[PDB]
């Protein structure tokens, strides 16, 4: 047994989900999305964007958690 | 969608070429 290290892919994508968070609290709105991924461009439009934070707070707390930018990332459901 | 703005913020490091 040589001991295996899960922490280099973690940090990567939990690390991006620290790009959301610019006053450091761990959970985000529509603005975060856009403003770090604004940086590069981005593909979709803030009408799509505006219905993908209705799509994920279906109920409507205010602000998501790690699992949607990492479970969102991770899990690909097949049509 | 979330897939297509998830590796629009997979950005975290840089980008490339």
């Amino acid at each position: 047994t040589q001991k295996m290290s899960e922490k280099d892919t973690k940090e990567e994508i939990l690390k991006a989900f620290k790009l959301f968070d610019d006053d450091e609290t761990g959970k985000i709105s529509f603005k975060n999305l856009k403003r770090v991924a604004k940086e590069l461009g981005e593909n979709l439009t803030d009408e799509e964007l505006q219905e993908m934070i209705d799509e994920a707070d279906r109920d409507g707390d205010g602000e998501v958690s790690e699992q949607e930018f990492l479970r969102i990332m991770k899990k690909t459901s097949l049509y | 969608n979330w897939k297509l703005l998830a590796k629009g913020l997979l950005i975290r490091e840089r980008l490339k070429r």
